[PDB]
Protein backbone atom coordinates (compact mmCIF):
# COMPACT_ATOMS: atom_id res chain seq x y z
CA UNK A 1 0.00 0.00 0.00
CA UNK A 2 2.87 2.41 0.73
CA UNK A 3 4.40 1.69 -2.69
CA UNK A 4 1.02 2.01 -4.43
CA UNK A 5 0.17 5.36 -2.86
CA UNK A 6 3.68 6.75 -3.42
CA UNK A 7 3.60 5.73 -7.09
CA UNK A 8 0.06 6.85 -7.92
CA UNK A 9 0.02 10.14 -5.97
CA UNK A 10 3.67 10.99 -6.59
CA UNK A 11 5.41 13.04 -9.27
CA UNK A 12 5.24 11.99 -12.91
CA UNK A 13 7.02 13.31 -16.03
CA UNK A 14 3.84 15.15 -17.03
CA UNK A 15 3.26 16.53 -13.49
CA UNK A 16 6.72 17.26 -12.05
CA UNK A 17 5.49 18.33 -8.59
CA UNK A 18 2.70 15.77 -8.24
CA UNK A 19 -0.93 16.43 -7.31
CA UNK A 20 -0.18 17.59 -3.76
CA UNK A 21 2.68 19.84 -4.83
CA UNK A 22 0.54 21.36 -7.57
CA UNK A 23 -2.45 21.94 -5.27
CA UNK A 24 -0.37 23.55 -2.52
CA UNK A 25 1.43 25.73 -5.08
CA UNK A 26 -1.86 26.84 -6.65
CA UNK A 27 -3.43 27.58 -3.27
CA UNK A 28 -0.33 29.45 -2.09
CA UNK A 29 -0.13 31.59 -5.23
CA UNK A 30 -3.86 31.91 -5.87
CA UNK A 31 -4.52 33.15 -2.32
CA UNK A 32 -1.43 35.31 -1.80
CA UNK A 33 -2.33 38.71 -0.38
CA UNK A 34 -6.02 37.79 -0.04
CA UNK A 35 -5.93 36.77 3.63
CA UNK A 36 -7.02 40.12 5.05
CA UNK A 37 -9.55 40.69 2.25
CA UNK A 38 -11.08 37.25 2.79
CA UNK A 39 -11.18 37.87 6.55
CA UNK A 40 -12.99 41.18 6.10
CA UNK A 41 -15.41 39.72 3.54
CA UNK A 42 -16.25 36.77 5.80
CA UNK A 43 -16.79 39.03 8.83
CA UNK A 44 -19.05 41.39 6.89
CA UNK A 45 -21.02 38.55 5.30
CA UNK A 46 -21.47 36.86 8.69
CA UNK A 47 -22.67 40.10 10.30
CA UNK A 48 -25.12 40.90 7.50
CA UNK A 49 -26.48 37.35 7.28
CA UNK B 1 -9.21 7.85 11.60
CA UNK B 2 -9.83 10.76 9.21
CA UNK B 3 -8.32 8.88 6.24
CA UNK B 4 -11.31 6.51 5.96
CA UNK B 5 -11.70 5.30 2.34
CA UNK B 6 -15.46 5.86 1.99
CA UNK B 7 -15.47 9.55 2.95
CA UNK B 8 -12.37 10.28 0.85
CA UNK B 9 -13.81 8.55 -2.22
CA UNK B 10 -17.21 10.24 -1.91
CA UNK B 11 -15.60 13.67 -1.42
CA UNK B 12 -13.27 13.13 -4.38
CA UNK B 13 -15.97 11.97 -6.80
CA UNK B 14 -18.30 14.77 -5.68
CA UNK B 15 -15.60 17.43 -6.13
CA UNK B 16 -14.94 16.05 -9.61
CA UNK B 17 -18.64 16.09 -10.49
CA UNK B 18 -19.02 19.66 -9.20
CA UNK B 19 -15.90 21.47 -10.45
CA UNK B 20 -15.57 19.72 -13.84
CA UNK B 21 -14.95 22.59 -16.24
CA UNK B 22 -16.66 25.24 -14.09
CA UNK B 23 -13.78 27.72 -14.12
CA UNK B 24 -15.54 29.96 -16.63
CA UNK B 25 -18.84 29.84 -14.75
CA UNK B 26 -17.15 30.72 -11.45
CA UNK B 27 -15.15 33.52 -13.10
CA UNK B 28 -18.38 34.94 -14.51
CA UNK B 29 -20.08 34.67 -11.11
CA UNK B 30 -17.18 36.47 -9.42
CA UNK B 31 -17.05 39.29 -11.98
CA UNK B 32 -20.83 39.82 -12.02
CA UNK B 33 -21.13 39.80 -8.23
CA UNK B 34 -18.13 42.14 -7.92
CA UNK B 35 -19.71 44.66 -10.27
CA UNK B 36 -23.17 44.39 -8.70
CA UNK B 37 -21.92 44.69 -5.12
CA UNK B 38 -19.61 47.60 -5.98
CA UNK B 39 -22.58 49.39 -7.56
CA UNK B 40 -24.73 48.70 -4.49
CA UNK B 41 -21.96 49.78 -2.10
CA UNK B 42 -21.44 53.06 -3.94
CA UNK B 43 -24.89 53.99 -2.54
CA UNK B 44 -24.02 53.36 1.12
CA UNK B 45 -25.19 56.80 2.26
CA UNK B 46 -28.35 56.51 0.15
CA UNK B 47 -29.23 53.11 1.63
CA UNK B 48 -28.56 54.42 5.13
CA UNK B 49 -30.87 57.39 4.61
CA UNK C 1 18.13 12.28 2.94
CA UNK C 2 14.58 11.16 3.78
CA UNK C 3 14.89 12.54 7.31
CA UNK C 4 16.34 15.82 6.03
CA UNK C 5 13.46 16.20 3.56
CA UNK C 6 10.85 15.43 6.24
CA UNK C 7 12.52 17.94 8.58
CA UNK C 8 12.54 20.61 5.86
CA UNK C 9 8.83 20.02 5.26
CA UNK C 10 8.02 20.02 8.99
CA UNK C 11 9.88 23.25 9.74
CA UNK C 12 7.34 25.11 7.57
CA UNK C 13 4.09 23.89 9.14
CA UNK C 14 4.32 26.06 12.30
CA UNK C 15 1.64 24.17 14.26
CA UNK C 16 0.19 27.27 15.99
CA UNK C 17 -1.18 28.76 12.76
CA UNK C 18 -2.29 25.35 11.49
CA UNK C 19 -4.06 24.74 14.80
CA UNK C 20 -5.96 28.03 14.72
CA UNK C 21 -6.86 27.58 11.03
CA UNK C 22 -8.18 24.06 11.64
CA UNK C 23 -10.05 25.17 14.76
CA UNK C 24 -11.76 27.97 12.82
CA UNK C 25 -12.62 25.60 9.96
CA UNK C 26 -14.01 22.99 12.37
CA UNK C 27 -16.10 25.56 14.26
CA UNK C 28 -17.38 26.87 10.91
CA UNK C 29 -19.32 23.64 10.27
CA UNK C 30 -19.14 21.90 13.65
CA UNK C 31 -22.66 20.48 13.45
CA UNK C 32 -24.24 21.72 10.21
CA UNK C 33 -22.97 19.92 7.13
CA UNK C 34 -26.20 18.28 6.02
CA UNK C 35 -27.98 21.57 6.69
CA UNK C 36 -25.65 23.41 4.30
CA UNK C 37 -26.16 20.84 1.54
CA UNK C 38 -29.93 20.97 1.99
CA UNK C 39 -29.54 24.75 1.83
CA UNK C 40 -27.72 24.51 -1.49
CA UNK C 41 -30.48 22.25 -2.86
CA UNK C 42 -33.13 24.67 -1.58
CA UNK C 43 -31.33 27.59 -3.22
CA UNK C 44 -31.18 25.55 -6.42
CA UNK C 45 -34.97 25.23 -6.31
CA UNK C 46 -35.30 28.94 -5.47
CA UNK C 47 -33.19 29.97 -8.46
CA UNK C 48 -34.98 27.48 -10.72
CA UNK C 49 -38.22 29.22 -9.76
CA UNK C 50 -36.89 32.80 -9.80
CA UNK C 51 -34.79 32.95 -12.99
CA UNK D 1 5.84 -0.80 27.67
CA UNK D 2 5.90 1.20 30.89
CA UNK D 3 3.51 3.01 33.21
CA UNK D 4 3.62 6.79 33.71
CA UNK D 5 2.15 8.43 36.81
CA UNK D 6 1.08 12.08 37.11
CA UNK D 7 0.32 12.87 40.77
CA UNK D 8 -2.66 15.12 41.44
CA UNK D 9 -4.64 16.17 44.49
CA UNK D 10 -3.80 16.89 48.11
CA UNK D 11 -5.08 13.64 49.64
CA UNK D 12 -2.52 10.85 49.96
CA UNK D 13 -3.14 7.38 48.53
CA UNK D 14 -2.80 4.74 51.23
CA UNK D 15 -0.95 1.47 50.53
CA UNK D 16 -2.99 -1.07 48.55
CA UNK D 17 -4.93 1.87 47.14
CA UNK D 18 -6.73 1.52 43.81
CA UNK D 19 -6.82 4.27 41.21
CA UNK D 20 -10.14 4.74 39.39
CA UNK D 21 -10.57 3.30 35.91
CA UNK D 22 -11.48 6.81 34.74
CA UNK D 23 -8.07 8.15 35.75
CA UNK D 24 -6.23 5.53 33.66
CA UNK D 25 -5.70 5.28 29.90
CA UNK D 26 -4.42 2.65 27.44
CA UNK D 27 -1.86 3.29 24.67
CA UNK D 28 -2.40 3.41 20.92
CA UNK D 29 -0.49 0.38 19.65
CA UNK D 30 1.97 0.74 16.78
CA UNK D 31 0.44 -2.31 15.10
CA UNK D 32 -2.97 -0.66 15.52
CA UNK D 33 -1.60 2.43 13.75
CA UNK D 34 -0.21 0.35 10.88
CA UNK D 35 -3.47 -1.60 10.62
CA UNK D 36 -5.52 1.61 10.50
CA UNK D 37 -3.39 3.41 7.92
CA UNK D 38 -3.00 0.36 5.67
CA UNK D 39 -6.65 -0.74 5.76
CA UNK D 40 -7.79 2.83 5.12
CA UNK D 41 -5.30 3.42 2.29
CA UNK D 42 -6.25 0.10 0.66
CA UNK D 43 -9.80 1.28 -0.04
CA UNK D 44 -8.86 4.59 -1.63
CA UNK D 45 -9.78 5.23 -5.25
CA UNK D 46 -6.42 6.80 -5.97
CA UNK D 47 -7.19 7.90 -9.54
CA UNK D 48 -10.25 9.79 -8.29
CA UNK D 49 -8.17 11.45 -5.56
CA UNK D 50 -5.52 12.55 -8.07
CA UNK D 51 -8.21 13.85 -10.43
CA UNK D 52 -9.87 15.81 -7.61
CA UNK D 53 -6.58 17.39 -6.52
CA UNK E 1 13.71 -8.26 9.91
CA UNK E 2 13.42 -11.16 7.45
CA UNK E 3 12.30 -14.81 7.47
CA UNK E 4 11.15 -15.16 3.88
CA UNK E 5 8.82 -17.97 2.85
CA UNK E 6 6.47 -18.97 0.03
CA UNK E 7 2.68 -19.22 0.38
CA UNK E 8 0.48 -21.28 -1.94
CA UNK E 9 -2.81 -19.38 -2.24
CA UNK E 10 -5.99 -20.80 -3.79
CA UNK E 11 -9.15 -18.71 -3.53
CA UNK E 12 -11.31 -21.59 -4.77
CA UNK E 13 -9.59 -24.06 -2.44
CA UNK E 14 -10.69 -27.08 -4.44
CA UNK E 15 -10.86 -28.84 -7.77
CA UNK E 16 -7.99 -30.55 -9.57
CA UNK E 17 -4.87 -31.10 -7.48
CA UNK E 18 -1.23 -30.67 -8.46
CA UNK E 19 0.69 -33.86 -9.22
CA UNK E 20 4.25 -34.56 -8.02
CA UNK E 21 6.92 -32.98 -10.19
CA UNK E 22 4.63 -30.24 -11.53
CA UNK E 23 5.40 -26.52 -11.75
CA UNK E 24 3.50 -23.39 -10.68
CA UNK E 25 3.83 -20.60 -13.23
CA UNK E 26 1.76 -17.81 -11.65
CA UNK E 27 3.70 -16.04 -8.91
CA UNK E 28 4.08 -12.67 -7.22
CA UNK E 29 6.76 -10.84 -5.23
CA UNK E 30 6.36 -8.05 -2.63
CA UNK E 31 7.28 -4.46 -3.34
CA UNK E 32 10.95 -3.90 -2.54
CA UNK E 33 12.04 -1.48 0.18
CA UNK E 34 14.45 0.45 -2.05
CA UNK E 35 11.82 1.52 -4.60
CA UNK E 36 9.46 2.52 -1.78
CA UNK E 37 12.11 4.66 -0.08
CA UNK E 38 13.04 6.28 -3.40
CA UNK E 39 9.38 6.99 -4.17
CA UNK E 40 8.85 8.51 -0.72
CA UNK E 41 11.91 10.75 -1.01
CA UNK E 42 10.96 11.90 -4.52
CA UNK E 43 7.33 12.54 -3.58
CA UNK E 44 8.32 14.55 -0.51
CA UNK E 45 11.21 16.52 -2.02
CA UNK E 46 9.12 18.02 -4.84
CA UNK E 47 6.67 19.76 -2.49
CA UNK E 48 7.45 23.51 -2.40
CA UNK E 49 8.05 24.18 1.29
CA UNK E 50 8.16 27.98 1.00
CA UNK E 51 4.71 27.83 -0.61
CA UNK E 52 3.61 25.64 2.32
Amino acid sequence: QVTRLLADLGPTPEQPKGPFGDIIESFADGFAGKGEQLNRTLRGLSDAL
Amino acid sequence: RSLEPEKVNTIATSLITIFQGQGGTINDILDQTAQLTASLADRDQAIGE
Amino acid sequence: TLFETITAISEQVDPIKLNETLTAAAQALDGLGDKFGRSIVDGNAILADVN
Amino acid sequence: KNIEIEPRGSETLKPRGVLPVGQTSAPYQIYDAFLDVTRNAAGWDTQAVRQSL
Amino acid sequence: VGEQFIDLTSDSGGGAYFQPGDTITKATVPAEVGPALDAAEKGLAVLPKEKI
